[PDB]
RNA sequence: AUAAUAAUAAUAUGGUAAUAGAACAUUUAAUGAUAAUAUAUAUUAGUUAUUAAUUAAUAUAUGUAUUAAUUAAAUAGAGAA
RNA sequence: AAGUAAUUAAUAUUAGUAAAACAAUAAGUUAUAAAUAAAUAGAAUAAUAUAUAUAUAUAAAAAAAUAUAUAUUU
RNA sequence: AAGUAACUUAAGGAUAAGAAAUCAACAGAGAUAUUAUGAGUAUUGGUGAGAGAAAAUAAUAAAGGUCUAAUAAGUAUUAU
């Protein structure tokens, strides 16, 4: 009579406040689809996508002499028999405490492996999206879209601090000081920070290099899920999300 | 790379999950025996499940 | 949602305020997390101790 | 915390390695699963060395040829096109043919056409498309079906070429400014095969100028 | 076309934590070819043999219940849910029945 | 159109450089020493009386003609005729069938 | 319809070659609170069905664990040459 | 002080996608049809093999072998 | 195993190769070099051990074409 009673259709658009930088100000509600930032948190796929990143990004410079690698003769230093002790070849064996290492690796060891890119894609959908559910994810626009408040007067809504460059009257300049009143007013000063732009913000970059061990600063194209799932807070650019959305979107 | 064996390639070729090979002891010294007997001999067999191990690390891409 | 947001002094996160359809809610909301957080600063959420007691 | 100092493989993915000669109640002590004191336990014997018996790689007589002037054809069933239309994927105007570019845009076949398709009847009952077919051959019973539906086939000569010069003339366009003409069929066989009505071949069906030529030839 | 559509269009029930979709309710999404997504696979060597459901959102419990509900043919037993990825395996080839049965619906 | 002309491959505009369209170059083979000499054509020299090979040599002179062909400019390059080479529609159109597809 | 723990009844639990499953010590990489009332190493005596870790005392270092935990890997464990 | 690495092939388990997969520049590999040394051959004429496809054989069947068919293609 | 080790000789910042007496197949491409697919395919082997292309499509790549030759004879070709 009926078949499956409790078939439904599952939300489609979770609401992202759009922000002006300096001070992350509600500007306007954006509606990304809920498979960008509102999927159910595998961890198995994150894992994935993480280790495969590791390695990738191995270096893999470990060079130790093999007995061909190791510098000694080739000469028998003791005959076969008649000495009165063990048997012996030349000085390269691995039994011998000056000799080359036995199954040696030798450099560069590639240590590359390889995804599909669904996957990845996936990943890095739920990267954001548990990044969302934590709290974690300021995406700063209002350029591009229509908006409900105004934005502020000495805000921005692209990612970056103005004057930066400009330092005539002390050392000291004025993008940096703004960074670091930003931070004490959110509360993030030793937390991990992660500022995905769309284009190169090198006036942000300059602003953050005092606190270049805790904020990493990156592009749109070059952002990792490891750097996402690191980060204590990420700041996005609206249209930089967009682009990422896009991107990993499940084709049809 | 692994590469196939030639002559087991000449040997030997594919039938869905198994191989096909020709039957020994038809090629000479035929007169003498009977006809209708010789006719097993003539048609093609498939490979015994005991060398099929074997036969697939031969022929690797097969 | 801003203009409670900015009387609070607090952040309200997207997701929650997706979630939340009435006044209502977000005011329960409040009171279960926020407030006895504020109230007490050592039962408030560590972020290197998130499953502390 | 991050997730980042939390996260695991789904599990049945990840196993441990069997670890050799490192202690004997690991398992895989001292001998570390060579047995014991053979060519195979220090040493290496090929896998398939049969002994010095004549193996079964030589005991049996060497079969067959490689035809190297074959062409394999990938097949498409009547079936799946049916299944295509049903699912309304099969996108064609009034007029315009099925041809052998035309399903590959579609994924009715899928995967490089190296030499062309063949049309075969799996589904030769509950076929009931009367849009006009275009291949390299099809079957007998196909092509009967095709018939029966109000469709109609032709068999199409490719060389390879020009079946990929049919199969994509964009990209030629983009290199040459110009997509490359089809060939005549220069082969015997082929102008046989195409010169076959029973074959729907277009050689006949068209009424080409090979043919003409050819019969020109033969009564000169 | 738009990746994020205007604020105007978008509805209240469209959006999550709406209509309850998590309570004792599920959808299964279609490929993108759009097909059901109910597969054959042939286990150990083609010795087992077992029908998948992939693609489910919501609760699984559920809609393996109701599965068992509108199949009672098929044992209670052979509905083995994992939970990880969310898809729910049948002991038999029983893939037809499956997309008979949740045709009329997804 | 000189933008037009600029914009052509590189090869043919070297080409149009070095033997430009002005001068109405010879169909038939010549002395190397004329001014109408083809450089499609194998021209002999005057006093040795020995055929010099073809300016353009043959790959080089086919790649300028299907140039000419894409981009609409081959009345302009020197006559073909007598080289044997035929191009596209042209060469399918005038050719005889081999002996071997007429007569098996 | 699961997991953990605990009951009851039953059956099983010697093992070379071998096969299979599960752990621990060590070192590096990713994430990471804390602190001389702490941490590390050593000695002695306790504790937990115990290659391990933990408690206390004592000693020496250090204003401090790439620490607990999860992953990734290994020049990852020696009475036998 | 001793089962390591590279390039490959076959199995298995899981995960992604799935009549497609990987890749998206095209091209290719595997799958989607079974055969046959090879050839222009290739799966219900009205349903389970008693039908059909291929190889031997043939006018066409039968005969051996393997494969294909009983809202939804595997 | 291998035209490898080795010895010998000679050059340059690199050398080598290079603008088809090339490939292909009646359609066409249109220089040489390196890599990926093609492909462990064709091919070949006391048809053992084993050895193994090319076309075509992609990258990398630079402006990549251009005369300097009175157009080439003990040369092509043939036998061995
Ligand atoms: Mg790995
Ligand atoms: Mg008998
Ligand atoms: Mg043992
Ligand atoms: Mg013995
Ligand atoms: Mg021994
Ligand atoms: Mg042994
Ligand atoms: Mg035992
Ligand atoms: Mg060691
Ligand atoms: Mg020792
Ligand atoms: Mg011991
Ligand atoms: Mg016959
Ligand atoms: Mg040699
Ligand atoms: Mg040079
Ligand atoms: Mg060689
Ligand atoms: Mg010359
Ligand atoms: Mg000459
Ligand atoms: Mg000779």
């Amino acid at each position: 009579l009926n078949p499956l009673p409790n078939a439904a259709i599952p939300p489609k658009y979770a609401l992202v406040t759009v922000r002006s930088f300096p001070s992350l100000e509600p500007l306007t509600f954006v509606p990304v689809p809920t498979s960008t930032v509102a999927a159910p948190l595998r961890r198995d796929i994150l894992w994935r996508a993480v280790v495969y990143e590791n390695d990738n990004r191995r270096v893999g410079a470990s060079n130790p002499p093999g007995r061909s690698e190791n510098g000694f003769s080739r000469r028998k230093l003791m005959p076969q028999k008649g000495s009165g002790r063990a048997r012996v070849g030349d000085a390269n064996s691995p039994t011998r405490h000056n000799g080359g290492r036995a199954l040696a690796r030798t450099a560069p060891n590639d240590y590359t492996t390889e995804l599909p890119s669904k996957v990845y894609s996936m990943a890095f959908n739920n990267a954001l999206s548990h990044q969302y559910k934590s709290g974690k994810l300021f995406v700063i626009g209002g350029e591009k879209v229509d908006l409900i408040s105004p934005t502020p007067e000495l805000d921005l809504n692209r990612l970056d601090l103005v004057n930066t460059n400009t330092v005539e009257g002390k050392e000291i300049f004025e993008g940096e000081v703004i960074f670091r009143k930003f931070l004490e007013e959110f509360q993030l000063k030793g937390k991990r920070l992660l500022f995905i732009t769309d284009k190169t913000r090198e006036g942000l970059i300059k602003s953050s290099d005092p606190y270049k061990q805790k904020v990493d600063v990156i592009q749109k194209e070059l952002v990792e899920v490891n750097d996402i799932l690191r980060a204590q807070a990420v700041f996005i650019e609206l249209e930089a999300l967009e682009y990422l959305a896009m991107a990993h979107q499940k084709e049809i | 790379l692994m590469k196939t064996h030639k002559g087991t390639a000449k040997r030997w070729r594919r039938t869905g999950n198994t191989f096909k090979r020709g039957i020994a002891g038809r090629k000479h010294g035929n007169i003498g025996w009977s006809h209708r007997s010789l006719k097993a001999l003539t048609g093609r067999k498939i490979a015994h499940p005991a060398y099929s191990k074997h036969l697939k690390r031969l022929l690797p891409y097969h | 949602t801003k203009f409670l947001q900015s009387k609070s002094g607090y952040l309200i996160p997207d997701y929650e305020l997706t979630t939340l359809s009435t006044p209502l809610q977000f005011k329960r909301y409040i009171k279960e997390k926020i407030l006895p957080s504020a109230n007490d600063p050592k039962l408030a959420y560590k972020e290197a101790e998130p499953n502390a007691i | 915390v991050s997730i980042l100092g939390q996260l695991k493989p789904s599990d049945g993915s990840t196993k441990s390695f069997k670890r050799l000669g490192r202690g004997p109640s690991s398992g895989l002590g001292k001998t570390s699963g060579r047995g014991q004191k053979g060519q195979k336990a220090r040493g290496k014997v090929k896998s398939w060395f049969e002994g010095g018996q004549t193996p079964i790689y030589k005991l049996f007589p060497k079969i067959g040829f490689t035809n190297v002037g074959a062409k394999p054809l990938k097949e498409l069933n009547l079936k799946r096109i049916q299944w295509f239309h049903d699912k309304n994927r099969l996108h064609l105007q009034p007029g315009e043919v099925l041809d052998m570019n035309k399903m590959r845009k579609l994924g009715l076949v899928t995967g490089p056409i190296k030499y062309g398709v063949k049309i075969l009847a799996s589904g030769k009952f509950h076929y009931n498309l009367p849009i006009a077919l275009e291949a390299s051959r099809a079957s007998a019973k196909a092509i009967a079906a095709i018939e029966k539906a109000g469709g109609k086939f032709t068999a199409r000569y490719y060389t390879p070429l020009g079946l990929r010069a049919h199969l994509n003339p964009q990209w030629f366009l983009e290199k040459r400014g110009r997509v490359p003409l089809q060939a005549r069929p220069t082969k015997r066989r082929d102008i046989d095969f195409y010169s076959k009505e029973e074959k729907r071949g277009y050689l006949v069906m068209e009424k080409d100028k090979l043919l003409q030529d050819i019969k020109e030839a033969q009564n000169k | 076309a738009p990746i994020f559509p205007k604020l105007e269009d978008v509805k209240m029930h469209e959006l999550i934590g709406n209509n309850n979709f998590g309570k004792k309710t599920y959808y299964v999404e279609r490929s993108r070819t759009g097909n059901l997504p109910v597969y054959s696979a042939y286990k150990n060597g083609g010795n087992k043999i077992i029908t998948e459901i992939r693609k489910i959102e919501g609760d699984v419990i559920q809609l393996r219940n109701d599965l068992q509900e509108q199949l009672p043919f098929i044992p209670k037993k052979s509905w083995s849910v994992v939970m990880q990825s969310k898809k729910i395996i049948i002991k038999g080839n029983a893939v037809e029945a499956v997309k008979r049965v949740l045709t009329k619906k997804f | 159109y000189k933008q037009y002309f600029d914009s052509l491959p590189l090869k043919l505009k070297s080409f149009f450089q070095r033997y430009p369209p002005s001068i109405k170059y010879s169909p038939v083979s010549t002395s190397t020493k004329a001014i109408n000499a083809n450089p499609f054509l194998p021209n002999k020299h005057p006093v040795t009386q020995r055929f010099h090979d073809p300016k353009y040599s043959l790959r080089r002179m086919s790649d300028v003609y299907k140039l000419a062909l894409r981009y609409g400019v081959e009345e302009f390059l020197p006559p073909i005729e007598n080289t044997k080479k035929l191009f596209f529609e042209e060469k399918y159109n005038k050719k005889t069938l081999m002996k071997g597809v007429l007569l098996p």
